[PDB]
């Protein structure tokens, strides 16, 4: 359902989570489109303690780097 | 499988995913059942009680 970062749930925007066995990824409803998950398809709200069966997995921030 | 055994095949997915999807339909977003979800089930239950 979520995916937890640093402490905090991270929904997808649009589509839902996905992983390959080992890596996860954002694909939309009605194909398979694997993406990077990043903090512009993902929206965080929440503290992760309620949501049940929240993966922890990382995110991929594209202006840390830059 | 949701809506997805409407259209073609059906396409197993957790309930809980379902259903927050059900609500991002109708623009309250995952967060508000992933947060609730169990508030959400005891209601479901009791109106189907
Ligand atoms: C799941 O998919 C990812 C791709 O995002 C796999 O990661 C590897 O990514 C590199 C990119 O530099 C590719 O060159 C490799 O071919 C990918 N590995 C494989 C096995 O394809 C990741 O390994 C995949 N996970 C599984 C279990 O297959
Ligand atoms: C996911 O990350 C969380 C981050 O809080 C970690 O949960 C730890 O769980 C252990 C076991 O109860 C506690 O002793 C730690 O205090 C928790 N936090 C940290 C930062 O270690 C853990 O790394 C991961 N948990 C799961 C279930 O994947």
């Amino acid at each position: 359902p979520a995916i937890c970062h640093d402490g905090k749930a991270h929904f997808p925007r649009e589509g839902v989570f996905v992983s390959n066995g080992t890596h996860w990824f954002v694909t939309q409803r009605n194909f398979y489109e694997p993406q990077i998950i990043t903090t512009d398809n993902t929206f965080v709200s929440g503290n992760c303690d309620v949501v049940i069966g929240i993966v922890n997995n990382t995110v991929y921030d594209p202006l840390q780097p830059e | 499988s949701g809506w997805t055994f409407g259209a073609g095949p059906a396409l197993q997915i957790p309930f809980p995913m379902q259903m927050a999807y059900r609500f991002n339909g109708i623009g309250v977003t995952q967060n508000v059942l992933y947060e609730n979800q169990k508030l959400i089930a005891n209601q479901f239950n009791s109106a189907i009680g």
